[PDB]
């Protein structure tokens, strides 16, 4: 995308997630990162939609594939699973390498990095959902990593209902379940993030309460699940 | 269990 | 996919339509269609199911960029309309190439003829759908004479509730109503079509009747529009 | 105006 113009790749990415093109709106995205200048909010969610939308329907093609391949245990269904994980695997290591190259070490203000060291931990957490080889441990620790750091950025400098620390707490939550093996960890975190957030509910406006409360629903709905 | 959506919807 | 064998690409084709991965389903089935075998029912469908959704998701996507381009009258909206449009011809390019070479010519059972000939009328249809320059007309007629051969051999071979001759009769009636400008034609069809189902229903067993009503409800469902 | 679907669903 060397050729097109920064703003030109923005408008491209918009228009192509209005019509639910989001391989190409992670084209365009890619691109306008490559441009080398730092991204605003809308286009950090721009970013950040585009890729989880393309590595989510990876993943639930994955899924269904392994449970045929777990039900079947010819080579086809491994070939095949063993397709669209390379993929998904490659999408994976795109993202984390424009957060690397050099997102992560531009951002200084906290809503920014907290927002790239959150991405950073989601697209670690894919990897590990797919891994079983000699580096499933280490892939599993750089999750945590990440997202550790961006707790303790957030927890320093935003409030707990500040929608980015919310979700980053959300998807935390999931690692330590679905993951790390450590469902109290995450029902703790969900809890605390929820019962915190309540308490901070009173000073937001009208718009800003909508945003917390719609997160922490989400909090709920998995401490729902998970107890 | 769910993670968070791209957009609000 | 000219190393993967006949058998395995017919299987992963069956496998990437479970997982929602249909531009691997069309892949898989281009490639079975190039090992130059003829196609059986069952197959005939994996290659119709996996282009029909291919193509139309673009076609989706080139009617949401088409109205934003239609309300804005820079020039991204269009460059970017431009290339999903190239993409859909691209794909209607391919599909019609193996109808040519060699699905139609070795096809001599009325049902694989009447088939294939109904996907080349959709696939210029589709072609249709996008057109504007010196080759229209052209395209539109190309639509039109690959029904119509289609229609009389159904109409020769086949009873008037076969499943096939059904869906061709109310393809062929939304060229009418949507390409061709001839909504009397396409309102004609459907109900002469829609009647001489009817009559003939009686001479279907149970899982028969099932496939030809549902067929009819669409025709009913047109008319209903048109009406 | 709807055309065949591509499976009975
Ligand atoms: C991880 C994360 C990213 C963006 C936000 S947000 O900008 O506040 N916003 C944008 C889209 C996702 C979302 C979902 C909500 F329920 C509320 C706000 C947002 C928050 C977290
Ligand atoms: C054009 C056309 C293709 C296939 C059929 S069918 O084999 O009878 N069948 C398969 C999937 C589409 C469909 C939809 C129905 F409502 C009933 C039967 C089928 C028919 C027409
Ligand atoms: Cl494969
Ligand atoms: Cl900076
Ligand atoms: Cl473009
Ligand atoms: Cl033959
Ligand atoms: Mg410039
Ligand atoms: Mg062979």
């Amino acid at each position: 995308m060397g050729s097109m113009e920064r703003a030109s790749l923005i408008q491209k990415a918009k228009l192509a997630e209005q019509a639910e093109r989001y391989e190409d709106m992670a084209a365009f995205m890619k691109g306008a990162v490559e441009k080398g200048e730092e991204l605003s909010c809308e286009e950090r969610n721009l970013l950040s939609v585009a890729y989880k939308n393309v590595v989510g329907g990876q993943r639930a093609a994955w899924r269904v594939l392994s449970s045929i391949e777990q039900k079947s245990n010819g080579p086809e269904v491994r070939e095949y699973r063993e397709k669209v994980e390379t993929e998904l695997q490659g999408v994976c290591d795109t993202v984390l390498g424009l957060l690397d190259s050099h997102l992560i070490k531009e951002a200084g203000d906290a809503e920014s990095r907290v927002f790239y060291l959150k991405m950073k931990g989601d697209y670690y957490r894919y990897l590990a959902e797919v891994a079983t080889g000699d580096d499933k441990k280490r892939i599993i620790d750089s999750a945590r990593s990440a997202y550790q750091e961006a707790m303790d950025i957030s927890k320093k400098e935003m409030p707990p209902t500040n929608p980015i620390r919310l979700g980053l707490a959300l998807n935390f939550s999931v690692f330590h379940y679905e993951i790390a093996n450590s469902p109290e960890e995450a029902i703790s975190l969900a809890k605390t993030t929820f019962d915190e957030a309540m308490a901070d509910l009173h000073t937001l406006s009208e718009d800003s309460y909508k945003d917390s409360t719609l997160i922490m629903q989400l909090l709920r709905d998995n401490l729902t699940l998970w107890t | 269990a769910g993670s968070i959506p791209g957009r609000r919807s």
